[PDB]
């Protein structure tokens, strides 16, 4: 509300990440002169000077003097090597840390949703030292009554509230889409900012119908399994399908199935 | 004798499954135990 | 003969997911997650006693490791016991703060050989 | 089990069915008075199995059985093999799940299958 203008989201995110880093304090970047100067300027040169200021290890007390002295491709990158810019956020019990547009590999969702690249944000939950949260920091054990009953801590409620409401950075609010199997061990989750054209529910119903599964872990696993990096190829219709019986043998009262994930392919299809 | 105590032992093929003996004993108890209909009904009435 | 691959019974709800139980499961994955410590405890126990991977302790460790691996798909905690923790670490580990004990197994011989080669 | 008294005779009424009227009526055998019935209810009793009065204390009727005990499962927090097992539904899950509660007086730990 302090700005009250049409300031771009990308420059605001870069400035906020710079403030989060140990380079510029909050009051040094909240002045009117900096935003007035950075509001009207070429985008490419502004990004170049911002990254030049961010890359320096020294703490810049007055960025105004520094910035005064200083003075399409996404689609082809995705089709060639699946190169996308993702925003990585670290949520700590004390504050938040934003890494920035770190280049990484692309998944299947961004192939068909290559317009809202900045809307996707990878959010991980770590400790103050950016380490894995220990078991004693969440739901410490206590003996009340006859049996031991765990008691939830304030960090547990904080994580629940963050996952429910979402992170509001500027003119955006990131919801919860899903988390992959690899990110479950790494305590990471994807977030997507709702937009007029597409929202979180739109992508959720576009990926598939998850009301058939009545299990909690299984539904999350099947929703997040479609996030591994893969290379695009031709599209196959639904009319070229067939059902072939599998094999199953029960010996000594144990169900042993040979065909778990096996399949067949032709030579022409393999060449294609 | 009226009590007529019996004794039934479980089979040895249930050890293959995890906790097979407990599930087998519970299923047998649920199968061959008498449960009267009065213990299930709460209110009985006759309506014209 | 190999160990049995019979997993835990699936947990099916009587209603649809209200988008909150998935968050609860995700948060609860941080706690009762002993996937990384079971392997270390099994390695230490195999290093300590002779005739390794033959006693019931190693079988229980393998069962707990399998259950922990299956925890990602089915919500069954591993429930690592307290008395099964190693409390001792061999020389070929980065746990300098933890008490380090001299290992005389094949891994200890390999570590001694590589230390003598580098020095 | 529902008894009512006539307002004119102050005597017990007996239920009856009329073929022509096809309605429920109450009439007493002392006076010729047939009143109208309400709710069409002639019997109502709460099903209770307390037929053995003043006898359930001396004789062990075993109305509440004890849970079984097993010595095959081993507890986690303590190395005690004795535990009680029973089947009960979860908070929201559908079906029966086997539970285990440690019988060690100093442990007090419970876990699922
Ligand atoms: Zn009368
Ligand atoms: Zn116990």
């Amino acid at each position: 509300a302090i700005l009250g203008l049409e300031f771009p989201y990308e420059i605001l995110f870069q400035l906020n990440a710079l403030v989060h880093a140990q380079k510029i304090s909050l009051f040094a970047a909240s002045d009117m002169e900096l935003i007035k100067i950075l509001r009207g300027m070429s985008l490419e040169t502004a990004l170049v000077i911002l990254k030049k200021l961010h890359q320096q290890s020294s703490i810049c007390y007055d960025p105004v003097f520094f910035v005064k002295t200083q003075m399409a491709s996404a689609y082809k990158r995705l089709t060639e090597q699946n190169i996308m810019s993702c925003q990585r956020a670290y949520v700590t019990p004390s504050k938040i840390y934003l890494l920035g547009p770190e280049l990484e590999t692309a998944n299947y969702v961004v192939k068909n949703f290559a317009e809202h690249v900045s809307d996707f944000m990878r959010v991980t939950f770590v400790e103050e030292d950016w380490s894995k949260l220990p078991a004693n920091a969440l739901s410490v054990n206590s003996k009340e009554g006859y049996f031991v009953k765990p008691s939830r801590t304030n960090i547990y409620n904080r994580v629940l509230s963050i996952l429910g409401e979402g992170i509001t950075v500027g003119p955006k609010r990131f919801e919860f889409l899903a988390f992959s199997a690899s990110q479950l061990r790494g305590n990471s989750v994807w977030m997507f900012a709702s937009n007029e054209k597409v929202k979180a529910e739109d992508i959720r119903e576009w990926m598939g119908c998850f009301r058939k599964i009545r299990s909690i872990s299984k539904c999350a696993a099947r929703m997040g399994q479609l996030f591994s990096a893969s290379r695009q190829t031709l599209i196959v219709r639904a009319q070229d399908v067939e059902q072939i019986p599998d094999i199953e043998v029960t010996t000594d009262g144990a169900d042993y199935c040979f065909s778990d994930g096996i399949g067949k392919i032709s030579l022409a299809f393999a060449k294609q | 004798q009226r009590e007529q105590t019996m004794s039934l032992y479980l089979s040895e093929y249930l050890s293959k499954k995890k906790h097979g003996f407990e599930y087998g004993s519970l299923e047998i108890k649920n199968h061959l135990e008498k449960l009267s209909f009065s213990e299930i009904v709460s209110t009985s009435m006759i309506i014209f | 003969p190999p160990m049995d691959y019979a997993g835990s019974r699936p947990r099916l709800m009587d209603h649809d997911v209200t988008l909150e139980e998935i968050h609860k499961f995700f948060v609860d994955y941080m706690i009762s997650d002993t996937l990384g410590v079971i392997s270390t405890a099994h390695l230490v126990h195999a290093d300590r006693d002779p005739e390794k991977a033959r006693s019931q302790k190693c079988l229980e460790l393998a069962n707990l490791h399998s259950r922990a691996v299956d925890f990602a798909k089915t919500g069954a905690p591993a429930e690592m016991p307290y008395a099964l923790k190693p409390r001792e670490f061999p020389d070929f580990l980065e746990r300098f703060e933890k008490p380090t004990y001299i290992s005389e197994s094949v891994f200890g011989k390999l570590y001694r050989a590589v230390k003598s080669s580098l020095a | 089990s529902t008894m009512k008294f006539c307002r004119e005779c102050n005597n017990i009424l007996y239920p009856k069915e009329d073929k022509e009227q096809k309605i429920l009526l109450y009439a007493c055998r002392n006076c010729d008075h047939q009143e109208v019935a309400d709710n069409s209810c002639v019997y109502r009793n709460e099903v209770h199995h307390s037929v053995s009065e003043r006898t359930q204390i001396l004789t062990d009727v075993a109305s509440d059985p004890t849970l079984p005990r097993t010595k095959a499962v081993r507890c986690s927090k303590c190395q005690h093999r004795e535990a009680v097992f029973f089947q009960a539904t979860a908070r929201g899950e559908e079906g029966m799940t086997l539970f285990f509660v440690c019988c060690n007086p100093n442990c007090g730990h419970r876990w699922r299958e």
